DNA sequence: CTTCCTCGAAGGTTC
DNA sequence: GAACCTTCGAGGAAG
């Protein structure tokens, strides 16, 4: 999951976030399983 | 209706209401989204009231933001996944948005899905988001600064325009239904007259004679009255204040229609140049009494005959 | 106190004062918030002590703020906090304001919430019923939205000597003085139309009764301290006098640029256009040409001489 | 896609068209890279298209970046570094990137090698870095507000014009067939003629015109229904636009034709200055219908009688 | 020393010296500060002089800074918040504070109270200060420069005229002896007289006798060695320079007295039109030597008699 | 390469080259660096060449910038810093570099010293610089727009004219066998004819030539081969360019020969100003299509003799 | 050195001199600093060059900063404070300061203190700085942009003269004795009459002749070297132009002497308005080649025989 | 010594001192010139697309 | 975004 | 009607 999460972390940094920032609001996202766009779709959802 | 939920409840703008009207039907016809739609006009005439009825008219939810509030790239992404299918986002003053946002809805607005590149090198790599077919309806009161690749986007052009007095005085006859007050339909006609055809600047005369008819009346709004509020206060028949009375009689009785400079004219009213220039000024131009020379202002002879002194060549 | 309390003590602006008191009584009447409110026109006219007037009349307690002050958004959220029913606010100097503050005061007027981002964060209120009032010398430096947002405005106008005759006689009680009829009149007449300008003669003219004389103003005390500070039954000042001679004398009436004018009495170029030109062409002593400037036959008469076109 | 993306298929501007030809198999003759090319010439005529063109005659990898995506010269360094030998380099508005940029990319057209210099006082050094063969392709909007050393550089000049009736007639069809639209030879030709000779423009009108047919027609655009369309539209039979209508009708019956200052008349219909001088005046000088003199702006006689005036 | 400090030693300056010894003696008696006073006139007047003698009259404290010093709001509210009851305090150069700054003395001037915006992010708060009786005095020599509504509050104008021959000839006598020098009566008039008016210009001539009386003399200053120095010095019994000599007999020698434009003249004695308009035209025409006219400067009767010409 | 390199390989310019002969001579006994040059005419006519030659000839370093590319005060210093012994700078378009720029070089070079402020806050001093002795090329279209107390420190002047056909017949010789090909005597004459006098004319056109001549041809250029190849470019049968007909034939048509000014004229055909003045007036007046007047620019007769309109 | 650095080796200017000598030997016998001098005058006259003699003679370290250095009243500050007593501070150029920083150094020329703000914002008070005593010396082209409050303040006023054929002679002289070249009597006065009576002029002509005179002539500048080196400068026996012999001409073949108008003149001639005025015509009146009249210029008899044609 | 010549590069191209080290310290190779770094850092940096 | 200053037009006199 | 001189007004660019 590492790889979702690093890539999915990155992409949301990539959109302006700050790495502390966008390292929190994936970190705060439960499911690790899912791949990197459902971490983004759920991380800026949530963050909405 | 002030509140209005179709174009049948829209007052005015019979031509933007009629376009619309054929290309939202045939959007109907077909599984599609209606194409991107820009509004252009002066600021005050209702752009945002008809946002809401466009999405009315299609059956849709409607989102409003504006180009100020968006400062980031992930601030319009995270929006953009809150369209349903065919959902209408309305972006106000779109002509403010910072160019590092403006590269991005390109691909939003022309493939429906957005590019995330990410990575350097030999890590190179983009994810990619599909996105639900929506419109963009954008407003702006200024054009001539929006980039040609986003003007090449938007595929409906609207023209708003001022008010006309057969229209504009259903609005004051309306508005007094608001307040429960009586208005006569010749009463009202002399109301629309002077609001210079901005329904803001109507609803101002209507709250000010309101106020006279019950402190110095029957409470009721005739004719006569009328009369009387529009006595106490300075506009005239045209809309002109006492001040822009005082312009023109200043230009024509002591300088003969000019031309005059600014600097000239300000010290002869007694007020700042800036005053004179960005109040007053521009609603005589708009009206044809005077023109701005090289040499200076000079009045037209459309202001001789309406302060109603003889003029000559 | 110098500055009137109520209307029943405003002397004068018969058309502001009129039409402020049909929009005071309606509102109260209905229970409502009066609108919002904006004052403007030339210096010293009455501009903020209208603005109490009107707190008294209404019977609130007002607030006060100034646009100098006011330098970020997160100054004016801190007191819009503040407001409870029907307070008044009162912002002097409005044309100051920083444009990012406008913006978020044009949405406030409209609809009595306000949602910013002020590290950054995001805050949202809801205001009460509330009545702003701005004053201001240059109505034309606001943007054009928010003077739309104004609901009522008043235009400030020049007084008359019977208006400023009863005004030196008021403040002559103040200062405990004795004053005759006669005597206030040649101080009206002198303060260009002005209260200000009229409350400075009298103090300077009571300094000279209390040292050259008996404590008293009279018709002959006043002739002597008018003497003295040189001030001419017209209002004219020395450079004023000055001015109107060396054109009739040196220029046959003009004809003359600012120039040449300015070097003859010695005086900087934009000290005579700036400081002492607005009242002589006011008053119709001066006329502006695309040649140059010109004395009218007022100027002829006042100061004796036999006109000829 | 709509647009071609060879010689063969390039509708129109037979001019450039065929000058380019013998340039690109010339040079494929020699085995070397083409000389740097600058396009230009009104928005909308095709200019971007045809880089794309270019690049396939040629047998190259096209890439592409614009004027304001270069804030730095470390941009255009790393850029010019990821080329390949006889890459293509298109930038659009390569006379509004930053002054900056462009004393770097003087030496490269030039000699193929930059030199960066480094060091101060009693360092002083510079690294030479040598490029591979490239070819650069510039496009704007005027000739005449490039830097007039960067001119120079530019070998091949390209200017694009308007399309003839002919060729706007062949590409209305062409776009009629892609949407499926039942167009009889006449109105293409009328849409044509109120296009104003730009391709943007006639592909726009046909897919508003489109919708009026489904409803207020039975799918089958004739030239009656596309001439009833059009007055719906608001569009001219010259091809005016509303604002166009709106600037003339105003000169005439509020100024009897002038002269009048750009004050006053962008003033009087609200619109900015800025937007008037850049989007409109233009199309209204070159088609003669407005003069501009040191009094104002006049409207000319033929203006006069098209709109349908008596002249004086 | 140089600069007077009580009335008694305030030689001249009749109608301003008498107007302020009324309201300071009237505001001795109420017991209670000066109203607030501006100064304004010429260059080397004693503008700076007045205001510090009206200081030690009042027998208080003076506090003083500039307009240039002055940047932000900040420096005035510390500036302000620093004053007790009855200090005076005195800005030189007021024209050159940013008015951003100057509408914060509306209020001080006005009602002694500010308006500050206190503590940061939630805690600003807006609070009054209050502030002790005190007194503005300014020095100006542009007046026109401030804002209507700053010149409104000053309730005291002071305008600054010339001296005259009897005046300045008593001036060079107090000066004569702060320095250690004879001086005969006939000598100092002699250099009042060319003194322009102004106290400053005849301290300068003075120090410059000085010199010459001391090196090229006996050290005493009499009407033999004062006509030498004035040789030396070139300057005429009118104080006419080098320069104004050349320019009057140039209108008389070759435009038989004018009328001549500014330019022409300018030319024919290698100046430059800038500083013979600033520097020199300016005392020819208020001492009536020269007279301006709409088609150019002429050479008044008075000038004919000082060159030793006919007034043909 | 095409540049030449030394004296012997700089054809034409002889008066240029004859004095500049005997100047580096002589600084070459004496070891010392040579005056200050100015270089001035109009474009194209080969003076940024001179400088290498120059620089070739003393045997020293040149570097490059232009005008408009320093931006501030701080620019400059920096580039004289970072120059050895005997240098060369080389400044294209010295009449538009800012005023804060320039006011430096005054200094500069008449002393080689210079003052600038160095540090910030508490840490700011004055620090004089020692400059090592360096020459200064300068490069100017406008021999009369350099201020007078810039044009005073050079102190050698260069005007250069436009080359004739001997000279550039074989300039087009030369070029046309650095590359390899063969020209017929006859063909370099009408193409030199064609080139508006100007060397950089001469060498773009022949390089197209060379194009068509190996694709549409036989290899070998000959005058009928010539008068083809430029007529399918824009060049006429006297070397008028496509903005050289617009410009004749608007004044021919929309303003009956003239007069008129150059101002509204470069408004009413889309070019700028100043780039219409400075590379296509002269060229149209030193041959006789514009005369000057007064009230503007004329048509003469031979405009209308060779545009086929009718001299009424 | 080429600078003189004694009031025994400096050549003319003795109006000015015989002042300043007086002035530095009753300074220096009273052990006090010298009144601050104001240097102004047309370009090239000596003004930089006697600045440094005054300071020889003095004996005391110099200061030097010019106008354009100083950006800010931070920056002036900082000079001062580094003053010790009886330093002399020169500031050239000095009308390029901003107003806002002029207005600072009224007080420093007179009481010798300066108003500062300090502390970090919290507490923050005005401060009187003192400075020790000083001499400021300036030089300006252009005394008129100097505001009249500073003018009045410098004490001496020095206004640089033209020089003389016999004066000048001697500068031509002593320049070749510091390139050890041998220059006959004759030769030299023929360099003074060319070299417009201006120092800088006749050094840059005898440098150029110097070259050739060894290049192809023997070493040595006899009368004949140096005609046929000045014939190739194109200098008229009177110092004019082909630019200046242009005009004079032309008014005599083509108007009979005139008068003739600016704008006639200019068209003639292919001269820019302003330039003819500025740059040319102001030498030719001072001369007496020119007359301006009221109907327009007219060329004098001395023209005629200039040019050899008959005068009637 | 290549170290500092290519960071002052880098400098002198307009990267900060933060990405100016950190580009020429990703990158190592005992036996690459001052030129081939310069060429390594920033192949290394730019991101390629297709 | 603001103060300054310079480019430009036109009224009036004289031969 | 060509040439000079003065005065006013709106830009625009360097802070
Ligand atoms: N006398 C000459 N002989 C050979 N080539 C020349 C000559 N003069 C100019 N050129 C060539 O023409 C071009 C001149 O460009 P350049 O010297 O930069 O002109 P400018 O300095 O006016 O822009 C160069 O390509 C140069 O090689
Ligand atoms: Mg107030
Ligand atoms: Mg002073
Ligand atoms: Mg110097």
């Amino acid at each position: 999951s590492e790889d979702a999460e690093q890539e999915a972390v990155a992409a949301l940094v990539a959109l302006g976030y700050k790495p502390q920032e966008a390292s929190r609001m994936v970190s705060k996202i439960a499911r690790p399983d899912a791949s990197s766009e459902t971490l983004i779709r759920d991380a800026l959802r949530a963050a909405l | 209706t002030l509140r209005p939920q179709y174009f049948k409840e829209y007052i005015g703008q019979d031509k933007v209401k009629d376009q619309l009207k054929i290309f939202i039907e045939a959007a109907k016809l077909r599984d599609e989204a209606l194409d991107h739609t820009l509004l252009f006009g002066p600021p005050g005439l209702g752009k945002t009231t008809m946002a809401f009825v466009i999405a009315n008219e299609m059956g849709v939810n409607l989102k409003q933001t504006s180009g100020p509030a968006i400062e980031k790239a992930g601030d319009l992404v995270a929006i953009l996944n809150d369209l349903e299918p065919g959902d209408i986002l309305f972006i106000d003053e779109i002509h403010r948005m910072p160019m590092a946002v403006e590269e991005v809805l390109y691909s939003a607005m022309e493939d429906y899905y957005i590019d995330i590149m990410i990575g350097a090198g030999e890590t190179s790599r983009s994810v990619h988001l599909d996105l639900p077919p929506f419109t963009l309806v954008g407003a702006t009161t200024r054009a001539g600064m929006l980039s040609n690749p986003l003007r090449a986007r938007f595929g409906i052009n609207g023209h708003m325009e001022y008010y006309e007095l057969p229209d504009l005085t259903e609005i004051v006859e309306r508005t007094s239904e608001i307040f429960e007050m009586t208005i006569t339909p010749e009463a009202a006609l002399e109301l629309a007259r002077r609001s210079r055809g901005t329904p803001r600047i109507a609803n101002r005369l209507l709250k000010r004679v309101r106020d006279y008819a019950q402190i110095m009346g029957d409470g009721v709004i005739d004719d006569k009255i009328a009369d009387q509020a529009l006595t106490m206060l300075d506009v005239d028949h045209e809309g002109l204040d006492y001040v822009d009375q005082k312009i023109l009689r200043t230009m024509i009785e002591m300088y003969g229609g000019g031309p005059v400079g600014l600097g000239t004219l300000s010290v002869n009213i007694a007020e700042e140049r800036e005053t004179v220039e960005d109040m007053y000024e521009p609603y005589l131009i708009q009206k044809g009494f005077i023109m701005r020379t090289r040499t200076g202002r000079v009045a037209t002879a459309k202001a001789y005959e309406h302060m109603g002194y003889d003029y000559t060549r």
